[PDB]
């Protein structure tokens, strides 16, 4: 069934699972035409498929050519996501395939279920959590690989960098979702928080700065303040 | 015209014959039903006065033998049986017809209702859905589950309707997932019509037989099967034009006949709103949509 606050520790047990987010698969800019009508222009996209235990991120880049000559693109985008997730699972060795796939939006359930009929043992689940994975495109190195791609492409990342050396997957996921929530509520403030001090760098093989434990506590505190703030600024409280 | 003799009516019962029904009192001098139209299947059905639980009944065709009802006091129900001895059946039937102890099947001459509800239903197909080969008639009741219901528990007492499941490998061609889920024409025309049913007449017969079992026995899995078969057509972009025309007639008479007070349990809001207003065939069921809007606008 659904994934919610009551069964949250299930994400960090030893059953392989994947989160699938499709919010950045079909992306457009809207503009005016010379005749004063409106038109969209698509830009590159990506499926965000994450193992929350390990931090492994399978980023499938969705090049704009896949939309050429197609109709009802927002509906097709869901089916294309399910087609790509299904293809990924089939490419993994059997002991690497997930036992559950949790989708962040309920419109992905039927598309994914139909694409995965060959895998009756893999449970396809929704969630009640309002997870901030749409903000993945605010992570600079991820945005950059998507925008540069000239063809369909899969890139592999670890979204926790080396954090699991020092913390559990439950704390790494909490850290990630606080960072993404912040980036989604106010990207500019969030990014200033992360990069202000120039003596803390992002290693070439990482996505985030090389903070110490103490510095992560400070950083984490500053992200909470930002989120509560914006929530006042937004709700005047 | 043919006749179903009752040995006797020991327990107070409401008796149904097709869309007609009448009350018989405990130990009333009732000896059965006459002037039944030849040419159609028929259903004779029962609801005890003491226990409104378990509606039950028998599908039969008088061309296939001489049948009578005899109350069994051990099993507690009106049982249909076949008399092999023809001359001896004629004597009994003639004796009660002289003594006027039978109700006449009350068909109005203008009235095509039963023909319209049963146009494609055949006894031979009924007997494949209801497996009890030693009898020429078929027993159905409220509680019998379907083959698909048992997959989701006595197999001998089941309704073997054709399993339809929109999220199944049968329904979905590899590499056509989105096409086949959003447009079910492959599943309808190739898998079901060409492959399983062979023609649309057999398809329409099962659909009519499921509706009738839903309406007369309140059989839930039958209702499920009737809606599934409507939805498969309404959700296919490509359907032969003759099939749409007959579907509209079929459902029209089903909707006309449904008791008004049973609409809340026999009609599935989602399926009907989808079928009439969202599906490929939203504009192809003129008679059915008009009767539905004028009789059950609440559901829509
Ligand atoms: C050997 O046992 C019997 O013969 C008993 N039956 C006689 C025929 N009975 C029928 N009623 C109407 C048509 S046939 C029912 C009872």
């Amino acid at each position: 069934g659904a994934m919610n606050s009551s069964n949250y520790a299930e994400l960090f047990n030893n059953d392989i699972k994947l989160f699938v987010d499709d919010t950045n698969v079909y992306r457009v800019t809207v503009h005016k035409t010379f005749e004063g009508n409106v038109a969209t222009k698509a830009i590159n996209g990506c499926i965000f498929t994450l193992n929350p235990k390990t931090g492994h991120l399978f980023l499938k880049i969705i090049h704009t050519s896949v939309w050429a000559g197609q109709k009802r693109l927002s509906q097709l985008a869901k089916w294309k996501t399910a087609e790509e997730v299904s293809a990924l699972v089939r490419s993994l060795p059997k002991e690497e395939q997930p036992k559950q796939i949790i989708v962040t939006r309920k419109a992905m359930l039927d598309p994914l279920e139909v694409h995965m009929l060959d895998f009756p043992n893999i449970a396809i689940r929704p969630t009640e959590l309002r997870l901030p994975f749409s903000a993945a495109m605010s992570i600079d190195k991820l945005s950059d690989v998507v925008m540069k791609a000239t063809e369909p492409q899969m890139v592999l990342f670890n979204i926790y960098d080396d954090w699991l050396d020092r913390i559990s997957s439950y704390t790494a996921f909490s850290r990630l979702t606080l960072l993404l929530r912040a980036l989604k509520t106010n990207e500019e403030s969030a990014k200033m928080i992360l990069l202000s001090d120039p003596t803390i760098t992002i290693k070439s093989y990482h996505l985030w700065p090389s903070f110490t434990d103490e510095q992560w506590i400070t950083i984490e505190s500053q992200m909470r303040d930002l989120i509560l703030t914006e929530y006042g600024r937004k709700y005047n409280v | 015209m043919n006749t179903v003799p009752f040995t006797s009516a020991p327990i107070e019962v409401t008796i149904g014959i097709d869309q007609y029904s009448f009350n018989v009192k405990e130990n009333q001098p009732f000896h059965g039903i006459k002037d039944i139209p030849i040419g159609h299947v028929h259903v004779i059905h029962f609801q005890h006065a003491d226990n409104s639980s378990m509606r039950y009944g028998y599908w039969f065709d008088c061309r296939m033998g001489n049948f009578y009802i005899q109350y069994d006091p051990k099993d507690g129900l009106y049982k249909m049986m076949e008399e092999r001895d023809g001359a001896k059946f004629e004597n009994i039937v003639h004796n009660f017809k002289e003594r006027q102890m039978m109700v006449s099947y009350p068909k109005i001459d203008e009235d095509d209702t039963w023909y319209n509800l049963t146009e494609f239903v055949q006894m031979d197909k009924i007997r494949k859905i209801v497996r009890k080969d030693e009898n020429q008639f078929s027993y159905v009741d409220s509680s019998m589950t379907t083959v698909q219901e048992n997959e989701l528990s006595d197999p001998a007492h089941s309704l073997n309707y054709t399993v339809i499941n929109f999220k199944s490998r049968e329904a979905i061609r590899p590499g056509h997932e989105m096409e086949d889920f959003l447009d079910k024409s492959y599943y309808l025309n190739t898998v079901m019509l060409q492959g399983i049913f062979k023609n649309s007449s057999n398809y329409f017969g099962e659909l009519q037989f499921a509706f009738l079992n839903a309406m007369f026995f309140g059989n839930y899995g039958s209702s499920l099967q009737w809606h599934a078969m409507i939805e498969l057509i309404c959700s296919s972009a490509t359907v032969p034009k003759h099939m749409l025309d007959k579907l509209d007639e079929i459902l029209y008479y089903q909707i006309k006949t449904l008791p008004e007070q049973y609409s809340d349990i026999l009609l599935n809001e989602r399926v009907w709103n989808i079928c009439l207003y969202s599906s490929f065939q939203k504009n192809s069921l003129h008679n059915t949509e008009k009767i539905m809007e004028n009789k059950y606008p609440e559901l829509l």
